[PDB]
C-alpha cells in the first residue's frame, strides 16, 4: 500500500464512527442531561469512554495496515 | 524390619522381555475417559461454585459502576 | 487420633482429667512470664 | 522384536570407559543438529527485519 | 430434645445404609472390606484389636491390602467374576474392637489409662 | 472510578508479539531518531549506553559518529576542575536536566519520567504508549482542565501535562518513509518496547531450544520411567484370599 | 557392604537408596521431591545474584539494572529467580492440598504437618522481604502499608513499628536489614526441610488408598528417582516457558518504576501468592481483628492433625467438600486483585466464613459422622 | 521416657545428655565447644553487621565508619566481630596442636581428622575474604597479592585471575562477589562441623591415657557441661579484655587508610592466622614451588591418620619431636611479620624443610621405632 506524508488515523477514526452510533447517542444524551448542572461535578467520561473504546477497538487493525 | 504375615506366590518378568510404551497410545483414551469419570463430580463443583460466585461478583462490580454515572 | 477423637471416645473423665491443685501449680508459671517480661523491659515507674 | 546388535554391543557398550567418550561426542554433535535447526527456523520466519538483513542490503 | 430423637435414629440409619451402600461399591472394586480401613498406626485400639485376633484373620487381611494394593498401582480394577463375589460388609474386627474400646472406656472412668501406647519406630 | 482509571488501550497488531517473531530493526532506528529530535529534549533514559545500539540499530562507526556528536562532562582533570569532552561508546545518553527539580521546573512541576523502562512500567505497555501519544482528543462535557494541562483520556485521570508533540513531517528519516504522526509514534513505541526488553530475540531462540530440548527429553524420561517399572507393573500375585 | 563401612554412606544408603516406599503412589507424591528442588534452585540462583545487588537506597534499583543488560547471563539469573519464587510457591501449595485431601497430617504424622506449617510461614516471609530488595514503587509501598499493621497493637504498636523500620519511615536502614535478614532465612528453611524430611522417614509415606501399605514396599532409589525425574521435567519446561517467553507475566509493572515515598500507586497489591491473606486482611474494616483473623487460619492450619477426621476417596463426604474448600481459596486469591467495593467486601466476607467454617466445623464434625457411618 | 515418643528429643537426649564419655577427660578436650561457640559468636556479630554495612566501593569504608560512630552497640558489634576471628583461629589451632600431640586422628577416627582438616581450609578461606570486606589498604593489596598468585600454573593462568576478579584488576565486582562468599561460607562450616561431631560419636573419644577406656564411661550431659561452662567462661574473659581494652592490638593500622589501587603500603603483611603459610611461601624463591608447597602441607595434613604413627605419652620420643615441631611453626608464624633478607630466608627454608621433615619422616619412622621398642 501506499504510505502517506498526512496521517491516516483520524480519518480512519473517522470512518469506523458510524459503527458505534448507539455509545454515541448515550454519550449526546448524558451531555444533554447534565446541561443545567452548578455544582461543577456532573461529568459524562464513562459513555465517552465507551464511545471511544468501540471506534478504537473497530479503528486499531485498520491503523497499522497503513502504516510501515 | 515390620515381618509380615503372608502366603503368596509372586511372578515378575524381566524388562528386557516385554514392550516399554507401546500399549501407552491404546490405553490412552480409556485412562482419560476414566479420569474424567472419576473426578467429574468434585471438579465440576469446583468450577460451578468459582465460576458462578466470580462472574455474580463482576456482574454486580458493572452495576456499582454504571450506579456512579451521571 | 489424639485430640478430638479422645473427646468423642469417652476417653476423656473427670477422673483422667488433671486435679484442680494441679491447675494452680501450674497456672502459677504465669507470673514468671509477667514478671520476666516485666525484668527484660524493665517499663517501670515502680522502682520509685 | 527389535533388538540391538552383538558386535555393536561389543564395541561401544560393554565398557562405561567406552560409551562415555561416545556419549560426549553424541552429545555435541546433537547440540549442533538442535543448533542449526533453530537457527534456520528463526532466520527464515523473521527475514528482513533482522540488523544483519538491513547491513547486507547496504552492500 | 429427647421428644426428636426417638425418629432421628432411622434417618440416621436411612443415611448409614445409603454411605456404606455407595463406599462399599467403592470398596468392592479393590476387594477390600470395610475394617480393612482401619490402620494399626493411625489408631492404638485398633492396634490392640489386631493382635488379639487368630493369626489367620491377620494372613487373609494382609493379603487382600496387598491384593488391593497390586490393584491400585495397575490402574486396575477386579474382574467381574471376582467382584460379584465380593463382600464389603463382613466384618472380622468390630466386635473385638468395640470390646478393646469399651475396656479402655471403662478404665478412663476409673482413672487409670489403656495398658498400651502407640506404635513408637527407631 | 472510572475517570481515574481512564480509557483502556486497543490492541494493536504488533509484529514481534509472537514468541518466533523478532524486532522490527528498521523501527527501532527510525524510533531512535525520533528519541533524538522530540523526546530527548525533556526525557533522560539514563540507563542507554551508545555500545548498546551496536548490532541492534547501528554499526559500530555510525554509533561512535552519534555519540561523537554530544558534549560529556568528565573529569577531575589534574588541577582538580571539571571539563567537558566528545561522548564515546561507553558514555550514557544525555539527560536534558541535571537533576528532577529542574525538571519540574521546566515543565510546570511535573517531572517528565525516564523512558528506559517505560513501556515494561505500563500496564498494556506498547499499545498505552502509541495510544497516548496519538490520543489528544476533545475533553467531555462537565470536564475542565487547568492551564497548563491537556486532555488525554489515555493518561490516567486525563489530564497530562506533556503537550502534542508529534506533528506531520517533523522528522526525515534517512530511509525514504514518509513521517506522519502516526508513523513517528510507532517508531518511537518500537524503540522504547526494546529498550525495556533489550534481549526478547535472544531469549526467544534459547527458549525454543529449550523447550525443544526438554519435549524430547520428557519422552526419554518416561521411556526409562517405564522400562524400570515394567516387572512391578506387570507382576502376577496369586493367593488363596477370595473374599 | 562397602555402606558398612562408612556412616555417610550407610545414612545416605539408608534414606535414599533402599528406602522402603509404597508401590501405589501416583503423581500427586512429586510435590516433595518438586519442593526441594525449587528451593536449590532459589538459593542457586540467589547466591549468584548477590555478586552484583547492592543494598543501598542510591544503588539497588541501578545495579539490577546492570545486572539485566551488562553481566553475562544475568538476565537469565534474574528472571530465574524471580519466576521460581513463583514455581516455588505453586509447588508448595498444591503440596499441601495433596495433604489436605488426603488428611496426611493425621497420627501418627502430627510432626511432619506441623514443620510443614512452621516451613510456609518462613516461606512466606522469606519471599516478602525479598521482593523489597529491588527498591521499586510496588518494593516500597508494600513493605510499608505490611509493616503498618503493627500499630494495630495498642501501646506498643509504633515502637515495634519504628524498632523495625530503622527510623521514622521506610528508609535506607530497612533495606539493608531486609537484605541481611533475606540471605538468612533460606538456610533456615534448608535445615527445616532436612528436619521435615527426617521426621517423615520414621514412619514413611501414605499410600492413594488409604490404607495400611506395609506388605507392599519398594526401594526407593531405583524406582522413584525416575518417576521424580520426570516431574522435574514437567517443571523445567513450564519454568524455560516462564523465563524465556513471559518474563514479567506474574510481574507488576509498577515495580520498574523507582521508589517514591510523596506519591503512592492507584492500586498497590501484592504478589499472587500472598493475594489470599491480604484478601482476608482486606475483608475485615478492623486492622486488629484482620491480623487476629490471620493468626486464626495458621492455628487452624497448626491444629489440623488433632481436629481433623476423614481421609481420601472411601471418606466421601469430605471428598466432596474438599473442592468447595479449593474454591473458596482461589476465590479469595482473586478477591485480593481487585479493588475496595461493596460486593467484594461481603464476598471476601462470606468467603472468609466458609473457610472457618471448613476449618473448624466441617472437618471435625462430618468426619465423626462418616467414622460412625463406616465403623459404627 | 519423654523422650522415648518425640524423635527430636531422642537424638538430642542420646547425643547431649545421655552420651558416654571418657571420665579422665582433662582440659584440652575443651578444645572443640569453645570452637563451636566462637564459630556460632561469628555468625550472629557477623549477621548482625550485614544490617549496617553496604558491599560496594566508594560506600564500604563509610558503611563501616557509620557502624563504628553511629549505631547504637556497633563498636562493640564490629570489634567483637574482628577479634573473634582471631579467637577462633587461636582455638581450633590449639585443638589441632592436641590432636597432632595425641595421635587423635589414628584408627577408628580418619574420617574426623579429614573433615577437620576441610574445616580447617573453609575457615582459612572464609577470614580471607572476609578480611577484604572493609576496603582498606591492607584488605586491596593482600587480595591482590593473594589472588594474582594464579599466574603460576602453567598456560591457564591469567584467565583464572580475570575470572576470579570479575576485571583486570581487583576492583567493585571482587568487592561485590566477595561478599557473597563470605556470608555464604560460614552456613557450609556449620555444617561441616555437625558432620564433623557426628563423626567423632561413632567411636567416642580418646583419653589422656592413650588405652581402652569402655569400661569407664560417664553422662556428657551432667559431667562435661559446667566443665566446657569454665573454659567458655575464661575464653570470655579473654574476648572482652580484647574488645574493650586493646581492640586494634592484633590489627594492622593500615587498613584504617581507604584503599589506594596506585599507592601500595611499605609492608604488606595479612593476619597473624595466616603467617606461617605466608613465610612459607614467602621463603622459597619461586612461585610455582612455594605454592606446590604449601598444598604439601595441607596433603601432608590429609595423609596423617594413615602415615602418622605415635600418640601422647607412653610414646616418649614422639612427644618430644611435638614441642621442636610446635618451636617450628611459631618459629614460621614470627617469621611471616619480618621482611625479606638473606639470613630470614635460610632460616624460613630451614624451618620449612623441618616442617615437611617432622611431618614426613618423623612421625612415621619415629613411631614404627616406638612401637618396636614397646611391643617388640
Ligand atoms: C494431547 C491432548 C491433551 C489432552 C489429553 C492428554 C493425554 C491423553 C491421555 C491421557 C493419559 O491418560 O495420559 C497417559 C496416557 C496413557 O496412560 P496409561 O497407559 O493408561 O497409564 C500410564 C499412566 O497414566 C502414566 O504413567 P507412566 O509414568 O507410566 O507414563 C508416563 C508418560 C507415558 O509415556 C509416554 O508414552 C509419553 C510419551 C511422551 C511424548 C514425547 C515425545 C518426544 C520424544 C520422543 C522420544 C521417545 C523415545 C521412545 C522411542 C522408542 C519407541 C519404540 O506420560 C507422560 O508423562 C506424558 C504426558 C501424559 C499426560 C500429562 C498431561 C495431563 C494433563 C492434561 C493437560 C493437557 C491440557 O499416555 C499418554 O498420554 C501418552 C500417549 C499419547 C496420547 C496421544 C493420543 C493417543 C491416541
Ligand atoms: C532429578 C533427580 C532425580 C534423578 C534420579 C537419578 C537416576 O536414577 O538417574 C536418572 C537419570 C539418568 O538418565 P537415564 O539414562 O534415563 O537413567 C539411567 C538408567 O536408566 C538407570 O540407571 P541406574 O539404575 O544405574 O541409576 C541408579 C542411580 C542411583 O539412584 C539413586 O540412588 C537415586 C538417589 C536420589 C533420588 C533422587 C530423587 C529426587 O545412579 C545413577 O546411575 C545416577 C546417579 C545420579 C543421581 O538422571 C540424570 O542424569 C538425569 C538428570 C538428573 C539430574
Ligand atoms: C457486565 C460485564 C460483562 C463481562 C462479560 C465477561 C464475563 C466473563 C466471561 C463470561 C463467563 C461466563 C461463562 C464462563 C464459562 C467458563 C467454563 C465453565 O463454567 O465451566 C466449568 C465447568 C466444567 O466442569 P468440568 O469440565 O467437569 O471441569 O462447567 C460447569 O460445571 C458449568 C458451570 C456453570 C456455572 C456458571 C454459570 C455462569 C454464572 C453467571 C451467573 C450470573 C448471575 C446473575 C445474577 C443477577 C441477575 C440479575
Ligand atoms: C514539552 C516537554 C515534553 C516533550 C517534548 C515530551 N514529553 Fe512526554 N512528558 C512530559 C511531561 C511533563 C510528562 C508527565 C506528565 C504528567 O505526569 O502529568 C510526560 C510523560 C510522558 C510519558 C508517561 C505518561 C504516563 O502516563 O506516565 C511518556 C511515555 C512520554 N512522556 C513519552 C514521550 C514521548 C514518546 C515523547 C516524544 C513524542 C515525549 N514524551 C516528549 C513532557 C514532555
Ligand atoms: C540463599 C538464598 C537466597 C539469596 C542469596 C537470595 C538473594 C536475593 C537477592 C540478592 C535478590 C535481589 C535481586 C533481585 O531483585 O533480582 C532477591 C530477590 C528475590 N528473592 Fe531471593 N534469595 C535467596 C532465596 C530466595 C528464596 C528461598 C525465596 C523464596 C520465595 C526468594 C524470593 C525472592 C523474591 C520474591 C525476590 C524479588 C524478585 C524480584 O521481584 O525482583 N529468594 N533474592
Ligand atoms: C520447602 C518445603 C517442603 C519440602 C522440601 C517438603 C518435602 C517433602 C517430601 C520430600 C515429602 C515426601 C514425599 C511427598 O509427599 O512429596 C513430604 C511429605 C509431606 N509433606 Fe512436605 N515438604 C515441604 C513443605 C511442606 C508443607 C508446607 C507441608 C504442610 C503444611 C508439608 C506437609 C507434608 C506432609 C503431611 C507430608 C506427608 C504426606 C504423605 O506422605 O502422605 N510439607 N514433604
Ligand atoms: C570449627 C571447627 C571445629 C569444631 C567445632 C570442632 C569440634 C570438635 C568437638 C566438639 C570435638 C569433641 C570435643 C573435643 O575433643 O574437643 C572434636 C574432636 C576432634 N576434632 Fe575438632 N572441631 C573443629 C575443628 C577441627 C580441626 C580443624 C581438626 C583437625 C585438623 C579437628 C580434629 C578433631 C579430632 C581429631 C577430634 C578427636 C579428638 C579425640 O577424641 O582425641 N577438629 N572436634
Ligand atoms: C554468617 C556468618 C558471617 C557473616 C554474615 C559475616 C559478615 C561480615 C561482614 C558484613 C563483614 C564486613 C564488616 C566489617 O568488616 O566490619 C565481615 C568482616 C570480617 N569477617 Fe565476618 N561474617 C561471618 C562469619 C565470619 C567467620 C566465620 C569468620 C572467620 C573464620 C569471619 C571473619 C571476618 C573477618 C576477619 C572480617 C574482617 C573484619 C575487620 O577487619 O573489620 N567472618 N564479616
Ligand atoms: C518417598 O518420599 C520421598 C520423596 O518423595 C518422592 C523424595 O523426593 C525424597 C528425596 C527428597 C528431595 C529431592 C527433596 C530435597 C531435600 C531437601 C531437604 C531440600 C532442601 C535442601 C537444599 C535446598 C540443599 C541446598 C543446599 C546446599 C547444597 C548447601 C550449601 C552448600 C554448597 C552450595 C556447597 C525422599 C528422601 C523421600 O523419602
Ligand atoms: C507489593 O508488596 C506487598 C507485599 O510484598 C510482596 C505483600 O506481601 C503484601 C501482603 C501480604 C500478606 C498479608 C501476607 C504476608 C504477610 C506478612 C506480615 C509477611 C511477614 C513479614 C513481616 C512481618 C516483615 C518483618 C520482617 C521480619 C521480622 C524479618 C524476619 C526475621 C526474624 C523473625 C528474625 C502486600 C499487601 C504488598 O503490598
Ligand atoms: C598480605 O597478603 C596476604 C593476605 O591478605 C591479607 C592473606 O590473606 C594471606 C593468606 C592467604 C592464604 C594463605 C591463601 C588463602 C587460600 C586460598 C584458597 C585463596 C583464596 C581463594 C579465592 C578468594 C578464590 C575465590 C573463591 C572464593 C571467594 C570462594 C570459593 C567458594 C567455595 C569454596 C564454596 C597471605 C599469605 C598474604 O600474603
Ligand atoms: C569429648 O567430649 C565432648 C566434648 O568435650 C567435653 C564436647 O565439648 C562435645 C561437644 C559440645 C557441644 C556440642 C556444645 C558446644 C556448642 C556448640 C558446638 C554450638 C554452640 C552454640 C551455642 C552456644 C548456642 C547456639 C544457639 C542457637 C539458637 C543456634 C541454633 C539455631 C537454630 C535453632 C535455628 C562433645 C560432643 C563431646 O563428646
Amino acid at each position: 500500500v501506499e504510505y502517506t506524508e498526512d496521517d491516516p488515523k483520524p480519518q480512519i477514526e473517522e470512518d469506523c464512527k458510524p459503527h458505534c452510533v448507539k455509545e454515541w447517542a448515550a454519550y449526546k444524551a448524558c451531555a444533554e442531561r447534565i446541561k443545567d448542572d452548578t455544582t461543577g461535578q456532573a461529568h459524562c467520561s464513562g459513555q465517552y469512554f465507551d464511545f471511544w473504546k468501540c471506534v478504537d477497538h473497530c479503528a486499531a487493525p485498520k491503523i497499522f495496515a497503513h502504516l510501515k | 524390619r515390620q515381618n509380615i504375615p503372608l502366603r503368596e506366590i509372586l511372578y515378575q518378568l524381566s524388562p528386557y522381555q516385554q514392550d516399554v510404551i507401546r500399549q501407552t497410545f491404546t490405553n490412552a483414551p480409556k485412562t482419560f475417559l476414566r479420569f474424567f469419570k472419576e473426578k467429574g463430580v468434585g471438579l465440576a463443583t469446583f468450577g460451578v461454585l468459582f465460576f458462578g460466585i466470580k462472574g455474580y461478583t463482576e456482574h454486580e462490580m458493572h452495576q456499582e459502576r454504571l450506579a456512579e454515572r451521571y | 487420633p489424639i485430640g478430638v477423637w479422645s473427646v468423642f471416645q469417652g476417653y476423656v473423665t473427670p477422673a483422667r482429667l488433671p486435679s484442680i491443685q494441679t491447675l494452680t501449680r501450674v497456672g502459677a508459671w504465669g507470673g514468671v512470664v509477667v514478671v520476666g517480661g516485666l525484668y527484660m523491659v524493665q517499663p517501670w515507674d515502680w522502682l520509685a | 522384536v527389535m533388538r540391538l546388535s552383538e558386535a555393536l554391543y561389543q564395541t561401544f557398550f560393554k565398557r562405561s570407559t567406552v560409551y562415555i567418550p561416545m556419549l560426549l561426542v553424541g552429545a555435541y554433535f546433537s547440540n549442533e543438529a538442535i543448533d542449526y535447526a533453530v537457527d534456520k527456523m528463526w532466520t527464515t520466519r523473521n527475514k528482513g527485519k533482522l540488523f544483519s538483513d538491513i547491513i547486507a542490503e547496504r552492500t | 430434645t429427647s421428644l426428636l430423637k426417638q425418629v432421628a435414629l432411622p434417618v440416621f440409619n436411612s443415611l448409614a445404609t445409603t454411605y456404606r451402600s455407595v463406599v462399599g461399591a467403592k470398596l468392592a472394586k479393590y476387594g477390600l472390606r470395610f475394617d480393612d480401613l482401619q490402620d494399626p498406626l493411625k489408631d492404638e485400639d485398633v492396634a490392640e484389636a489386631l493382635r488379639r485376633l487368630p493369626p489367620d484373620v491377620v494372613v487373609a487381611r494382609n493379603c487382600r491390602l496387598r491384593r488391593a494394593l497390586d490393584l491400585s498401582c495397575k490402574h486396575e480394577a477386579l474382574p467381574k467374576d471376582l467382584l460379584e463375589k465380593q463382600t464389603p460388609e463382613l466384618s472380622y474386627l468390630q466386635d473385638v474392637l468395640n470390646e478393646v474400646r469399651a475396656e479402655r472406656r471403662e478404665r478412663a472412668q476409673l482413672g487409670a489409662p489403656a495398658p498400651y501406647t502407640r506404635i513408637y519406630y527407631d | 472510578n472510572e475517570a481515574a482509571d481512564g480509557l483502556h488501550a486497543p490492541h494493536y497488531p504488533w509484529g514481534h508479539e509472537g514468541v518466533l517473531d523478532s524486532y522490527d530493526h528498521a523501527a527501532i532506528r527510525r524510533g531512535h531518531k525520533v528519541y533524538q529530535q522530540v523526546c530527548a529534549a525533556c526525557h533522560s533514559m539514563q540507563y542507554l549506553h551508545w555500545r548498546q545500539l551496536v548490532g541492534v540499530c547501528y554499526t559500530e562507526e555510525e554509533a561512535k559518529a552519534l555519540a561523537a556528536e554530544t558534549e560529556v562532562e568528565d573529569g577531575p582533570n589534574d588541577e582538580g576542575e571539571m571539563f567537558t569532552r566528545e561522548g564515546r561508546l561507553f558514555d550514557a545518553f544525555p539527560s536534558p536536566y541535571a537533576n528532577e527539580q529542574a525538571a519540574r521546573y521546566a515543565n510546570g512541576g511535573a517531572y517528565p519520567p525516564d523512558l528506559t523502562l517505560i513501556s515494561g512500567g505500563r500496564h498494556n505497555g506498547p499499545n498505552y504508549i502509541f495510544s497516548l501519544l496519538t490520543g489528544y482528543r476533545d475533553p467531555p462535557a462537565g470536564i475542565s482542565i487547568r492551564e497548563g494541562l491537556y486532555y488525554n483520556p489515555y493518561f490516567p485521570g486525563g489530564a497530562i501535562a506533556m503537550p502534542k508533540m508529534l506533528v506531520d513531517g517533523g522528522v526525515e528519516y534517512e530511509d525514504g518513509t514518509p513521517a506522519s504522526a502516526s508513523q513517528q509514534a510507532k517508531d518511537i513505541t518500537t524503540f522504547l518496547a526494546w529498550a525495556s526488553y533489550p534481549y526478547q530475540d535472544e531469549m526467544r531462540v534459547m527458549g525454543i531450544k529449550a523447550c525443544l530440548m526438554i519435549s524430547i527429553l520428557i519422552g526419554f524420561a518416561a521411556y526409562s520411567k517405564r522400562l524400570r517399572w515394567a516387572p512391578i507393573k506387570s507382576q502376577r500375585i496369586v493367593m488363596d484370599v477370595v473374599n | 557392604r562397602m555402606h558398612n563401612k562408612i556412616q555417610l554412606l550407610s545414612v545416605l544408603n539408608t534414606h535414599l537408596v533402599a528406602y522402603p516406599t509404597p508401590m501405589n503412589l501416583n503423581y500427586s507424591w512429586n510435590g516433595g521431591s518438586l519442593a526441594g528442588m525449587m528451593l536449590a534452585s532459589q538459593m542457586l540462583t540467589g547466591i549468584l545474584l548477590a555478586m552484583h545487588y547492592v543494598g543501598h537506597v542510591d544503588y539497588a534499583f541501578a545495579s539490577v539494572q546492570h545486572l539485566m543488560t551488562d553481566v553475562p547471563s544475568g538476565m537469565i539469573l534474574r528472571y530465574a529467580h524471580a519466576n521460581g519464587a513463583s514455581l516455588f510457591f505453586i509447588v508448595v501449595y498444591l503440596h499441601v492440598l495433596r495433604g489436605m485431601y488426603y488428611g496426611s497430617g493425621a497420627q501418627p504424622r502430627e510432626i511432619v504437618w506441623i514443620s510443614g506449617v512452621v516451613i510456609l510461614l518462613v516461606m512466606i516471609i522469606t519471599a516478602f522481604i525479598g521482593y523489597v530488595l529491588p527498591w521499586g514503587q510496588m518494593s516500597f509501598w508494600g513493605a510499608t502499608v505490611i509493616t503498618s499493621l503493627a500499630t494495630a497493637i495498642p501501646v506498643v504498636g509504633k515502637h515495634i513499628m519504628y524498632w523495625l523500620w530503622g527510623g521514622f519511615s521506610v528508609d535506607n536502614p530497612t533495606l539493608n536489614r531486609f537484605y541481611s535478614f533475606h540471605y538468612t532465612l533460606p538456610f533456615i528453611l534448608a535445615g527445616l526441610s532436612v528436619f521435615h524430611i527426617a521426621a517423615l522417614h520414621q514412619y514413611g509415606s501414605t499410600n492413594p488408598l488409604g490404607v495400611n501399605s506395609q506388605s507392599s514396599l519398594i526401594s526407593f532409589g531405583s524406582y522413584f528417582g525416575a518417576k521424580d525425574l520426570v516431574g522435574a521435567l514437567f517443571l523445567a519446561l513450564v519454568f524455560s516457558i516462564l523465563v524465556f517467553f513471559y518474563p514479567d507475566l506474574l510481574g507488576h509493572p509498577d515495580n520498574l518504576i523507582p521508589a517514591n515515598p510523596y506519591s503512592t500507586p492507584q492500586h498497590i497489591v501484592p504478589e499472587w501468592y500472598f493475594l489470599w491473606v491480604y484478601a482476608i486482611l482486606r475483608s475485615i474494616p478492623n486492622k486488629a481483628m484482620g491480623v487476629l483473623a490471620i493468626g486464626l487460619v495458621f492455628a487452624s492450619l497448626f491444629a489440623m492433625p488433632f481436629i481433623g477426621l476423614g481421609g481420601g476417596k472411601f471418606r466421601i463426604i469430605t471428598e466432596w467438600l474438599y473442592w468447595t474448600f479449593l474454591a473458596d481459596v482461589l476465590l479469595l486469591t482473586w478477591l485480593g486483585g481487585n479493588e475496595i467495593t461493596p460486593i467484594t467486601s461481603f464476598v471476601g466476607q462470606c468467603c472468609t466464613a466458609y473457610l472457618f467454617f471448613y476449618l473448624l466445623v466441617c472437618q471435625p464434625l462430618v468426619g465423626y459422622l462418616e467414622t460412625q457411618f463406616a465403623h459404627g
